[PDB]
Parts: C-alpha cells; structure tokens; sequence
C-alpha cells in the first residue's frame, strides 16, 4: 500500500525544532510524484539522490523529520552547516542521503500577540551529533558557580521561543521543514517507488 | 536587509523630564530588540532586552515598549547620570552582525545662547612653511546645532575644512566649535577676503567675521 | 566579580599583526557566545567576530581571512588574532558576552588599536593672534603631530578660566591637529602675556608659545 507522507507534510501541528518529530516509514509504496511536482514548496534540496529518479529505488527505511524554524534558519538544514539550529537543535551528517523540504507557514504558525508555542534550544555546551535530539530543560550554567535548577544571572533556561508575529519579515517568519532520510541496511527493503 | 531608523539624533532635557526615544524597523522583528546607554569613553551598558524587559540593576525609570516595527525607550524622570547616548539593537539578525540605531544624544537643556564668532588668519610663521590654516571659533553657544560656511572671495568653500566640538561645559552647559580651513600658501595668496559665516538659533541672521589677507 | 578585561592593543603599521586578549572572570568564555565589537572614532559599533560555545565561528565580511577568533579554556580568555591590518581597522576593540535575545550584557573596557603609516612627530605650535578690532579671543594652533595625545595649558596653569582645548582631528596626511583658545578682556592684551604650553610625550616635545597682538 501507500506511504503516509500525508500524515507528515499535512500535519495540523508541527514540532518545535529542539523536540523535532520523527516518523519512521516502512512497508509501503512511496509515490514521490506527489512531492516533487508540487508548486507549494519554497525549498526542496536533495543530497545524494535525484528526486525524479527516486521512484525506481528501494530503501530499507525512510525517516521523515519535521519541525518549524525561522526563515533565516532554513539554510542551516543542510550538510556541513553551522548555527544555533544546526549546532544545538537539528544536525544533518556530512554524508547525508536525503531531501530537505520547507515552505513558508506564516499563515499558520504565527499569532497576532505572537505565537510562543514554538521553541528552540539557545544554550548548549557542545554541538549535537547528527540526528541527535536534546529535550533536556536543565538550567544552563554560563558562569563559574553552579545553578542547581535555579535560574538567574549566568544560569539560563536553555530553551527560547520564537514568538512568531505575522508582521515579521520573511527571515523571522515561521517555515515548516520536512527532512526525508533514505536508509539502506543489510536488511530486507520495505520502501519502494511507484 | 532590515534597517533601524532611530530618532531624534539629539534631544535636550532638564532633570525630571520624561524622555522618549524611538526606533523603527524597516520590517517586522517582533520583539527582537534591545536598548543601550553609552557615555563618552565608556563601553555600552544594556538597559532593555526583548523590547520591553528591564535588565537587572538598571533603574526602574527606564522602560522599553513596542513590538513589530515601532519601539520606544522611555526615561520617566531624567536623572543627572542619564545624560548620555542611547541606541537600539536588532537582536539575532541575519546575515551575522549587529544592526544598531544611529543613536540619540541627550544633552543638558539651557536657555539659547548665540556663539561669539572669531576668525584667525594664518600666522606668518606657518606661512613660511607652505601651509595656511584659517581658524573660525564659535564660543559658548547653545544648542549644539550650528552651521559654519567658509567664503573665499565670496566663493563658498567645502571640502577643505574640518570641525571640532567640545563636550557640553560642566558649568554653563554651552558648546564651543572650531573650524579650520586649510590651503596651500600659494592658493592662500591668490585671494583677499576670508570669512566664516555662522548661522545659529541664537542669531537673528547669519553672522560673518572676515579679514583681508595682508591688512 | 563579573568583568571582561582586554589588552594587547597598540600602535602598528599597516600590514602588521596584533593579538588581543580578553580575560574573563565570572563569565566562562567557552560556555558563552563571545563577540568582538569595535568602534572607530566618531563612528558606531561594528561587530567583528563571534565564537559559539560549541565552537562555531563567524566573521564580518571586512575581516574575513585576516582575523581569527579563538579561546583558551584553561586561561578563561578570549582572543582575536589580527593579521594584514589596515588603517580602517583603527578602533577601540571590545569583547562582549552575547545572550542573543537577552541582549549583550557584559562588555569589557576596551583596548585601542591604531593602524597607521604615520611617523611619530612632535607638533608645530602657531599663534592664533587677537584681532586689532570688551573681550578678545586668542589661542594656539597645534598642528601636525602623531600619535595622540597632546596636553595644553596656559601660563603654566595660571590661566584656566575660559580656556577651550578642542579634541584633535585627523588630517588627510594622517597626522593630528588641534587648537586651544581662550577669551580674555580686550584691555589686557597689552599688559598680560599669554603663553600656551604644549606637551607631546611621544616625541619628547614641550613647546611654549607666546601669543601676542599682531603688529601691522
Ligand atoms: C496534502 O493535502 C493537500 C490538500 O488536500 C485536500 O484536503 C485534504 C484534507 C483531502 O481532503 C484531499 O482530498 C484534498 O484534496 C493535497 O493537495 C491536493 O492533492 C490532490 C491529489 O493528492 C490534488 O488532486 C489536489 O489538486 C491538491 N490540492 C491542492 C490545493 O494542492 C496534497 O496532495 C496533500 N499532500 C500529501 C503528501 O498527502
Ligand atoms: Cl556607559
Ligand atoms: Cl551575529
Ligand atoms: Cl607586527
Ligand atoms: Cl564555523
Ligand atoms: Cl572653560
């Protein structure tokens, strides 16, 4: 039967990038024509696979990761990128085999008072390994004396909110991102194209 | 690119006044804004972050407000230690860098005072060296805004002068300004009438001081 | 004690190299966004570079390939390595702790960098004579010196009232100029000598200039 790409690209709520969502897709036929023939995406970059020439390929697993970030941050969802998102929120590997898909969702994810539901990690001691997901809320120790779960000076809650307002410039407007990873193991393949 | 437009460039305020400084983003930055204070020779001091939150240790008379495009800093009751320069900062911008407003100098208010204008010819000692410096002095005036125009044989001169202003005087709150017109001795000897024309709020009409080369 | 202390600034010819230090206490440099921000004379704050706690670095376009930010965790110190220096690199250089949306909250006191081909030179001191035409103005033109600063006094400190020593300007030649003026009663111009005392330690120059009414 058919792969539930609808449940991902068409989800009513998206995850905050620090707590990005992962959908494991298996045992289905994937119609990628639905995706690449869409006029509705503003970013659609594939690394190591040709999009049109995906339908005659089988993989053992496909992963669909989705979240929301700033327009200015979409460029960080790529191999070998740096920045608050790539370093501390969502990291692709240098040898990435997949596709990054993004579209402007200012009409959805911003409120007039500002939508504070979407969060990103702002403070972290070291960079994420690829496909790592840090959901910790430990108070961040920016100085010499420790924090003990108490916020304050040099003692910072690690997450921050975007607060998307519809009057934002594109760089501050929310974009929904879907990262498709194409995994091929020494196990029976379960995802092929039309 | 997002541009920050801050206004006014300068305002004058007595102690106890309510001061208001404005910053306009060319496109929506939501609440990604901060305000700073800076005094001559010192580093910036953070006052407000996230458009409207008061930094720890900053007196409660400082307050920030606004979200989206229009932002204001507000000093509800100006204190003597608040005469400084203030400016806004767009937070977390792209491409990397810190976009700051142009700045607002807040000086001490006093009654208007017209400058005393004096013109000084180049000395004979300097002329022997090859260069003629002509100096125009604007002494003890208020407010700071003042226009000095050099005229050489009634030709308005621009491009060959530099100006220097003192800081507001700690006793009478005035400014003094100098303007230096530099010429080669040869050029200087090609002309007779040297004048600086000063316009200022304290002067009903422009004041001119002049000399004739060699008199 | 939460502070950032800079050092390493100085005078250097174009094309030279210079290494700035920023010693922190309270703040841990390797746990923070640390920036270098500079301010040229009379101009605004210009961001130079930033290093993330995770190691990521960025640079202003104007310094790419010439500056390198770094840090020594054991020394709790931030560094800026500046090669191929140019005149327009001249500025006060601050190190700062960036909290992004929480603003830049800790700044150092700044260290001064001056990049110039100018040769150290003591100033010429020319008179600004009182005009023949109740109170008269006179002064001294302190022209063509390098580097800053000069100090000026009048009558060895006995004349301080009404003295205005202006901030120096940088000329197209790369040397500084400056004037010092004073207003005095017209009635004193024949009975009171006015000498300006000019001191410029970099060149070991002390000059006293008598300023007189000019004799037609
Ligand atoms: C995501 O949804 C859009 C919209 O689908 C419509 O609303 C749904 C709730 C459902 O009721 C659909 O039947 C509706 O058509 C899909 O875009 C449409 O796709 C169909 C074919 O799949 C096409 O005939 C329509 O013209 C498309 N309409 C628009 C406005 O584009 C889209 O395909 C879905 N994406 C995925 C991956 O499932
Ligand atoms: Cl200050
Ligand atoms: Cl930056
Ligand atoms: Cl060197
Ligand atoms: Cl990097
Ligand atoms: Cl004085």
């Amino acid at each position: 039967n058919l792969c539930p790409f609808g449940e991902v690209f068409n989800a009513t709520r998206f995850a905050s990038v620090y707590a990005w969502n992962r959908k494991r897709i298996s045992n289905c036929v994937a119609d990628y024509s639905v995706l690449y023939n869409s006029a509705s995406f503003s970013t659609f970059k594939c690394y190591g696979v040709s999009p049109t020439k995906l339908n005659d390929l089988c993989f053992t697993n496909v992963y669909a990761d989705s979240f929301v970030i700033r327009g200015d941050e979409v460029r960080q969802i790529a191999p070998g990128q740096t920045g608050k998102i790539a370093d501390y929120n969502y990291k692709l590997p240098d040898d990435f085999t997949g596709c990054v898909i993004a579209w402007n969702s200012n009409n959805l994810d911003s409120k007039v008072g500002g939508n504070y539901n979407y969060l990103y990690r702002l403070f972290r001691k070291s960079n994420l390994k690829p496909f790592e997901r840090d959901i910790s809320t430990e108070i961040y120790q920016a100085g010499s004396t420790p924090c003990n779960g108490v916020e304050g000076f040099n003692c910072y809650f690690p997450l921050q909110s975007y607060g998307f307002q519809p009057t934002n410039g594109v760089g501050y407007q929310p974009y929904r991102v879907v990262v498709l990873s194409f995994e091929l193991l020494h196990a029976p393949a379960t995802v092929c194209g039309k | 690119e997002i541009v920050m437009t801050q206004s006014p460039s300068s305002l004058s305020a007595s102690v106890g006044d309510r001061v208001t400084i404005t910053c306009r983003a060319s496109q929506g930055i939501s609440s990604y804004l901060a305000w700073y204070q800076q005094k001559p020779g010192k580093a910036p001091k953070l006052l407000i972050y996230a458009a409207s939150t008061l930094q720890s240790g900053v007196p409660s008379r400082f307050s920030g407000s606004g979200s989206g495009t229009d932002f204001t800093l507000t000093i509800s009751s100006l204190q003597p230690e608040d005469f400084a320069t203030y400016y806004c900062q767009q937070l977390d911008s792209y491409p990397p860098g810190y976009t700051f407003g142009q700045g607002t100098k807040v000086d001490i208010k006093r009654t208007v005072a017209a400058p005393s204008v004096f013109i000084f010819p180049p000395s004979d000692e300097q002329l022997k060296s090859g260069t003629a410096s002509v100096v125009c002095l604007l002494n003890n005036f208020y407010p700071r805004e003042a226009k000095v125009q050099w005229k050489v044989d009634n030709a308005l001169q621009s491009g060959n002068s530099q100006e220097s202003v003192t800081e507001q005087d700690s006793k009478d709150s005035t400014y003094s300004l100098s303007s230096t017109l530099t010429l080669s001795k040869a050029d200087y000897e090609k002309h007779k009438v040297y004048a600086c024309e000063v316009t200022h709020q304290g002067l009903s009409s422009p004041v001119t001081k002049s000399f004739n080369r060699g008199e | 004690q939460v502070q950032l202390v800079e050092s390493g600034g100085g005078l250097i010819q174009p094309g030279g190299s210079l290494r700035l230090s920023c010693a922190a206490s309270g703040v841990t440099v390797s746990s923070n966004y640390m920036s270098w921000v500079r301010q040229a004379p009379g101009k605004g704050l210009e961001w130079v570079s930033i290093i993330y706690s995770g190691g990521t670095t960025y640079y202003a376009d104007s310094v790419k390939g010439r500056f390198t930010i770094s840090r020594d965790s054991s020394m709790n110190t931030l560094y800026l390595q500046m090669n191929s220096l140019r005149a327009e690199d001249t500025a006060v250089y601050y190190c700062a702790r960036d909290l992004m949306v929480y603003g830049i909250d800790v700044w150092g006191q700044g260290t001064t960098v001056t990049v110039s081909s100018a040769s150290t030179k003591g100033p010429s001191v020319f008179p600004l004579a009182p005009s023949s035409k109740g109170t008269a103005a006179l002064g001294c033109l302190v022209k063509d010196y390098f580097p800053e600063p000069v100090t000026v006094s009048w009558n060895s400190g006995a004349l301080t009232s009404g003295v205005h020593t202006f901030p120096a300007v940088l000329q197209s030649s790369g040397l500084y100029s400056l004037s010092s003026v004073v207003t005095v009663p017209s009635s004193s111009l024949g009975t009171q000598t006015y000498i300006c005392n000019v001191n410029h330690k970099p060149s070991n120059t002390k000059v006293d200039k008598k300023v007189e009414p000019k004799s037609c």
